[PDB]
This record gives structure tokens, C-alpha cells and sequence, in this order.
DNA sequence: CCGAGATCAGACGATATCGGGCACTTTCAGGGTGGTATGGCCGTAGGCGAGCACAAGGCTGACTTTTCCTCCCCTTGTGCTGCCTTCTGGGGGGGGCCCAGCTCCTCCCCATGCCAGGGTCTTTTCCCCCAGGCAGGAAAACAAG
DNA sequence: CTTGTTTTCCTGCCTGGGGGAAAAGACCCTGGCATGGGGAGGAGCTGGGCCCCCCCCAGAAGGCAGCACAAGGGGAGGAAAAGTCAGCCTTGTGCTCGCCTACGGCCATACCACCCTGAAAGTGCCCGATATCGTCTGATCTCGG
């Protein structure tokens, strides 16, 4: 049979790859569509400076990357390796987003 | 000899307008004056930042309204904006 | 309004339009301050006043008390979802905390 | 761009975000929660950016509007000006 | 033999009694003596208003209660009821006071 | 007051503070850990307040100095002036 | 030192004391701005800029690069303990994150 | 017609860069970030000094207020060195 | 499901302390007038933001295997809780004292305001060097015998 | 422990695109001069923070019994992960249009500044009346049998 990697080594390879890089991980167009759909609920016929959408993408990705670091710590505290939604809820509650 | 000013002659006139049965303690009056002093600074600072962003040198009502919208939650902002607009509309004419 | 009286009465408020204007002028927020900014601010502050005083009076009446203490203000602020979001980083002195026990820490 | 655009932050993208965050294993329900979290955060930031745009009597949301909205919530962003 | 309360009931009664109260839970003199000790390393021969030491006390006692209110969640997340130093450390790190 | 008043925060006091936070059971190291946490926080506050005190060319630490030091750290305090 | 020249070269700074004074004057901070306040701020900002531009230069030299990019500044900021405290709530665009893996999430014997 | 001019710290950041690290350049995005950093800490210190001068009912922002704001805003060694360099700059500007 | 025992809850006598109201004042808000300068309105322009073909190909969506991680149950011993007794020290009252924080009057050095003038900072060109891409080779972990 | 198998780093070559220097200009910092005004300084008053003493009894400290919960260990299954394979939709390029934001010029009306007066509110004094303490039962919760 061909060569197959043991579960959990490609995960660390991806961790190192995406930590050594500075690229944006969400594709630009699906996020731009999300931003435009969200802003319509606030005001219709809204134009977006491309730099504004890019700034929103960078801020959102920074937020999610920082939140996953608080989630991984909760998952390690609970004597686990896998992160679940309860970890995200606890991290948000403690940091002050759910009270 | 010096005198100090506080929102104690005005909170106790709204308290006797909304609940004309209950009183208020000195410590509660101090807390409720600190609340007004904090919210005033919050709104005024946000309006000042807005006016500086838009290259204006005058703090109008449309800057206080935007500061209120930014600073207060949904229903609180909706009611505060309407109260301010009613007061401004009656004051002007 | 055409009647020439105090500016708080002219606006229908109980908060001081004159001293709010003076505080806006001498607090160094902008080079000029409009005429309706104090009126708007003394109507937002007076509404935020009656939103907390009403709930604190409700809390005081709920405990057979005819006076409002810091505990009543804390109870009102922390029980109202919007006011707890506004004053989320504010410590009410001598206010205590809401009565709250996690359901996992109770006997089965 | 009117309906069902939240399913554009795909499962691979959320996996890459967690990999950058140091996450080694992910449960299958993490994605529908991270999507709600991202929607809430974006709805909080754009709500203030649009308020700035309306106050400026403009029809285009600018990078300065987004930067000021982010700065307001204690999330100061360097790089786009300000 | 005499009557005895099973463990946990007295703790819950104390929780209910101290959550309905408002008084200060730290003795005033031992806290004032600690404030007047911390201030010496910054500036000597400092005077201290009673109002100032009261403000410090009612700030620290709301900091510690708010911190234990997060340590409790950090203990429950690990399928526990006892609160341990690891829980306090996790809560503080997620809050941002330890990073 | 010169030496070792961090133990003036007795274990019953820490237990009462834990009970007011909804804590049912406490380990035997929470007391030392909490004393450390208390000292770290008081060191920040009674330094940001003494900075104001020496800026006003004063030797007494007024309640307003403590209130401003608390406000500048995001922990606004109502009731002690302001 | 007594001169009739630019106030930046009079104080020994590379930052604009005149611009810093003008921004203080038109910034609505106080009615009056003293003579030594722009000189103090144009030196505090210069020191902080020098600190960051030295740490980021070190980081860029550690990556075999002649040019400073946002990743180098992010690395400098998050690797300096006293600078990460000053910029703890700041996002650097295209700065990435500090590489780190928890000791639990690693292969064992 | 002409376009309105913009102002930034991109002439002084580069001057400091060539003093602390003579041979390395800086990219445009990095210069843009270093332009927002200086503005951010300028606004922080200026606002702290303004509130400081309002607390003691003063109308003038001075090196005293700037020094106290620096001591209140920066961590230990950063504040020590910034205060020392600012005091040196003010002393040299006066002498 | 049963009976003791502790603990909280309600209620009335009462006592002091603190909220609420009345008078003097004093100090700040309001009316009237002058002046100017900031912001609103109209008009112009062009920059940039939106919309549309067209690949192609990298990326995403789906199916299979399976391993290992999460979850549950058991058991032990250890550390936590609960109650009793001792003794200390925190809380309270009363007095004495001296320093420090607030107020007031002088005036004088510092900050401000305005005009003349240039030297420093801004914007546009451009070119050459540093960083990106890519192909081939060596090294390095990784896993199955 | 080796050998085979992927993935990564290294190095040389090619290239392109963007950063650093030069050029013209324009605009704001500086120098000079006159002026008001805030605060630095020297008194004075006195409020309050510090220090001391005496008393008590309330709470902390130590200990003992004992029990229930944290933690280690074993087993089961199910559910992410890793690897292929097919299609789709992102992105880069290019082309087109027109809408909206920013600049310029003009002016008018709104806000600042100043001069006075009066009335609002800030402080002090005083009185009553509500919150609390104390004792007595009444109800409810907890735990053994």
C-alpha cells in the first residue's frame, strides 16, 4: 500500500506553515460579498472603498486568529486537544463578549 | 470659602417626576452624579472626535446625535435620539 | 419657543442647558459649540437619568424600601440588559453583585 | 449579494485560521459557531463604519471609517492610515 | 451523636448570604496597612485619605469577585467544582492581564 | 505596616470573596495565588494614583487620584466623587 | 543651545518640533501649549520610533532581508516584552502572528 | 487644478532609521504602519496631558504634563528612557 | 416517608440619624448689541468605484479508511469541609497635635496674535538594484520491517 | 534500529517592479514686535490625617473527624484526519461608464465676545420620620431512622 501520514503530523505542518506566513486565509471575494450583504441591513446603496473592505478582512482575520488562541487554551485546560463550540463560548464570555 | 456644583438639584427633580414616592440616599446621589458626569464626557469626547475627523470646528446637534448613536445600545440610542430631537425641535420653535 | 425664559424651560427639560453649554465650551472639545448641542445633551442625559431612576425605584419598591440606595441602582443596571451593556466596565460602590448560583453547584 | 453569503467563509478557511491560531484538532461543529462569531463581529464594526459614513454625508464607506470604527472598540489597526 | 451538615450545604448557604449582602468582605485595617505598604516603594511619607483607601478597597473587592466569577467558569469547564490556581491563571490570561 | 501585611488578607476573607463570586469549593493554594493577584493589581493602582499625586505636587493621596487611576485602567468607579 | 535656526536642530531631534507644536495647538487639547511641550513630545516619539526601528531592523537582518516589511515590525513588537505591553490592543496589517506551538500539541515518545 | 497635499512622518522616520540602522531600507506598507504608530502615541500622550491639565485646573500643557503622561502611559524601562531623553531634549533646547 | 433540630423569615416596640424643607446669598446664566468667520450652496471635474466577458487552475466539495481521541465507569486516597475552642486584634470612643491643602494679592515672565520671508516638506520622474519566481540538487524528518 | 518516501531548504539564474535620489514649488515655521494673563510665590487659616490609649467581643487560627471529589486507569465507539478525484468559481486582465467626492468661490447668519442684572442654586440650620436593632415566635430546610 502507498505511503500515508499518521493523523496529527499534517496538522502541525499546517500550523507551522500558516504561522510563518502573513497571507490572508479567507478568500477575498466571499468576504467582500459577506461585508456587502451585512452593510445593506444598515443602509442601502452603499459603496465600499476597496481599502475599507481590505481593512475589514484584516481586522476580522486578526480577531479570529486571536480568538482561536483563547479557544485552544480552553481546550488544553479541559484536558483535550480538540476544540469545541463550548470552548469558543467560554473564551468569549471570559474576554467579555457574552457576559 | 468655595462652592461646588453637581447634578443633585436636577436628578432629584426627575426622581420626583418618575417615582414621586421614593427618596434617595447621599451615596446613591453621588453615584448618580458620577453617572451623569461619565456619560457627558463620553458623548462630548465622541462628538469632539467626530468634528475633528470631518474637519469641522463647531459641535452641532448632528454631532451629538451621531455620538449618541455610536455610544448607546440599540433601544437606548433609539429613545435618546428621539428625546434629543424633540427637545431641539421645541427649543428652536 | 417665543417666550423669553430660561433655556431649560424653553426646551422642556429638567437638566441645566446653561451649565451643560458652559461645560461643553470650557471643556475644550471644539473651537465653537453650537446652540442646539447643549439642548440635545441635556435631553439625552435627562432620559438616561429617568431610565435608571425608574428601574432603581422599582427595585426599591420590590424590597419594601422607600429610599434608593447603591444596591438598588446596581440591581437595576445589572438586571437591565441594555444598561448593563452601557455600564459594563463600571463598578458601583457598595452595590454588590446579582444573586447567581451555577446550576451545576446545586445538590442533585 | 442579498442572501446566504455567510457560507463563503468555507470550512477550509476556518481550518486555516485555526491552524494559524495554533489549533491542532477541530470538532465538526466549530465552523457554524465561528461563522456566527464572525457575523457578529462584522455586524458590530460595519454598524459603526456606516454611522461614520452617514455622518460625513457620504455614500462610500472609507478605509478611514473602518479604521475609526475599529479604534472605537479598542481594536486599533495600523497600516491603512489614521 | 450531634446533628451535622453534609458538605456543600453550608457553602451554598454562605454563597446565598454573601451574594445578597453589600458589606466589605476584607477587614479594613489589614487592607489599609497593605496599601500604606505598597505605596512606600513608589513614594515615601505619603498621606492617605480615608476616602482614597475606601475607594481602593471597594475597587479591589470588585476586581477579586469578578475574577472568581470567571475562575468558577474555568473550573466548571474542566468538569470540576473546586477552583484551582490553574483556573485563575487561565482566566487572567484570557482576560489579558497575563497574555 | 512596613513588612509583611499581604497576610492581613486572611483566608476567611478570600473565602468570603470567593463565595460572593459563586464559588462552592476552594483548593488550598487559591489563597496564595489570590494574594499575588491582589498585590499585582494594587501595585498598578497605587502607582497610577501616586503619579497623579506627585503631578499635583501633593503628599496626600486623595480619592480623586485613585478614581482617575482606576478610570485610566478601564475600571471606572462610581460613588467616590466625579 | 543658542541659535537662530530650526527648533528641531536647536534641541537635537530629527522630529518636527514645529509640526508637533502645531498639532498640539490645533488639536483642542488645552487653550495654551508651553514652549517645552512640543520639544518633549518630539523626543518621546523619536525615542519610540528609534526603539521599534532598531528591533525591526534586527528582525529583518535575522531573516536575510535588506528591507523592513510589516512582518518584521510585528515580530519586533511581539518579541519585545515592554513593547507588546504598549501595543497590546494593536493590529499590524499583514503582520501575521508570532510562531508558537503548545507543549501538549507535540509528538511524544 | 492642483491636488491638496498630505503630511506624514515619512521624512523623519527614515532619518531615524538611517541613524539606527544605516544600510536597511523600509517598505511602503511598513512606513505607513510607522506613520500610524507615531500618530497613535501622539494622540494618547496629548489626550492624557490634556486630561491631566484639566484635573488640576490648568490652561497650559507643559513639559511637566508631557512627562507625567509619559510616566502614566508607558511600561517601566520605556518610560524611564523616554523621560530621560525628553528631559535631555528640553534642557538642550533651553541651554 | 418519618420525626427532631437548626436557620431563615416576619412583626412589632423604639431610637437615633439622615433625608427633606426653609432662608441668605452670591455667582453664574440670560438679554441686548456688535462683528466676523465658518459653513452652506452652486458649479466643475475627474478619479475611482461599479459592471461585464473570458479563461484556467488552483481550490473546494465529496467519499473512504481508520486511527486515535473523547467519553463513560470504577476505584482510592487525599484534600477539602464542617464544627469547637482560644486567643488575638480589629472596631470603636475620646483626646491631642501639627502638617499640609486651600485661598488671596502681586506682578512678571511666558504664551499669544499678526506680518514678512524663505527654507523645509510635498509631489512627479526615473532608474537601478533587491526581492520574487523557478528549476535542479541535497538534506531532513517520517513512518512501517 | 535501516531503507524508502515524501517535504523542505539551498543555490544559481532571470526578471520586474518599486524604493531612493533628483527637480520644482508652495506653504507653513520662524523671526520680530506688542500685549494680556495665568501662575509662581509669599503669606495666612484651619481641616484633616496621624498618633496614642483603653476596652471588648467577634472573628480568625488550629485541630479533629470524616467524607466526597479529583484523578488515574481501562474499555468502547465514533468522528476527525489524511488521501484521492471531479468540478467550480476566484482571480487576474482588460474594457466601459458614470456617480460621487473633493475643490473653488461667494456670502449670510450663527456664534463669540462684552456689558450688567437678577434669579437659581449652593450652603447652613432644623425637624421629623424611616431604617435598623432586638426579641419573639412561625415557617421551612436539612438530615438521620
Amino acid at each position: 500500500k502507498p505511503h500515508r501520514y499518521r493523523p496529527g503530523t499534517v496538522a502541525l505542518r499546517e500550523i507551522r506553515r500558516y504561522q510563518k506566513s502573513t497571507e490572508l486565509l479567507i478568500r477575498k471575494l466571499p468576504f467582500q460579498r459577506l461585508v456587502r450583504e451585512i452593510a445593506q441591513d444598515f443602509k442601502t446603496d452603499l459603496r465600499f472603498q476597496s481599502s475599507a473592505v481590505m481593512a475589514l478582512q484584516e481586522a476580522s482575520e486578526a480577531y479570529l486568529v486571536g480568538l482561536f488562541e483563547d479557544t485552544n487554551l480552553c481546550a488544553i485546560h479541559a484536558k483535550r486537544v480538540t476544540i469545541m463550540p463550548k470552548d469558543i463560548q467560554l473564551a468569549r464570555r471570559i474576554r467579555g463578549e457574552r457576559a | 470659602r468655595s462652592r461646588k456644583e453637581s447634578y443633585s438639584v436636577y436628578v432629584y427633580k426627575v426622581l420626583k417626576q418618575v417615582h414621586p414616592d421614593t427618596g434617595i440616599s447621599s451615596k446613591a446621589m453621588g453615584i448618580m452624579n458620577s453617572f451623569v458626569n461619565d456619560i457627558f464626557e463620553r458623548i462630548a469626547g465622541e462628538a469632539s472626535r467626530l468634528a475633528h475627523y470631518n474637519k469641522r470646528s463647531t459641535i452641532t446637534s448632528r454631532e451629538i446625535q451621531t455620538a449618541v448613536r455610536l455610544l448607546l445600545p440599540g433601544e437606548l440610542a433609539k429613545h435618546a435620539v428621539s428625546e434629543g430631537t424633540k427637545a431641539v425641535t421645541k427649543y428652536t420653535s | 419657543r417665543a417666550k423669553a425664559k430660561s433655556r431649560s424651560s424653553r426646551a422642556g427639560l429638567q437638566f441645566p442647558v446653561g451649565r451643560v453649554h458652559r461645560l461643553l465650551r470650557k471643556g475644550n472639545y471644539a473651537e465653537r459649540v453650537g446652540a442646539g448641542a447643549p439642548v440635545y445633551m441635556a435631553a439625552v442625559l435627562e432620559y438616561l437619568t429617568a431610565e435608571i431612576l425608574e428601574l432603581a425605584g422599582n427595585a426599591a419598591r420590590d424590597n419594601k424600601k422607600t429610599r434608593i440606595i447603591p444596591r438598588h441602582l446596581q440591581l437595576a443596571i445589572r438586571n437591565d440588559e441594555e444598561l448593563n451593556k452601557l455600564l459594563g466596565k463600571v463598578t458601583i460602590a457598595q452595590g454588590g453583585v446579582l444573586p447567581n448560583i451555577q446550576a451545576v453547584l446545586l445538590p442533585k | 449579494v442579498l442572501r446566504d453569503n455567510i457560507q463563503g467563509i468555507t470550512k477550509p478557511a476556518i481550518r486555516r485560521l485555526a491552524r494559524r491560531g495554533g489549533v491542532k484538532r477541530i470538532s465538526g461543529l466549530i465552523y457554524e459557531e465561528t461563522r456566527g462569531v464572525l457575523k457578529v463581529f462584522l455586524e458590530n464594526v460595519i454598524r459603526d463604519a456606516v454611522t461614520y459614513t452617514e455622518h460625513a454625508k457620504r455614500k462610500t464607506v472609507t478605509a478611514m471609517d473602518v479604521v475609526y470604527a475599529l479604534k472605537r472598540q479598542g481594536r486599533t489597526l495600523y497600516g491603512f492610515g489614521g
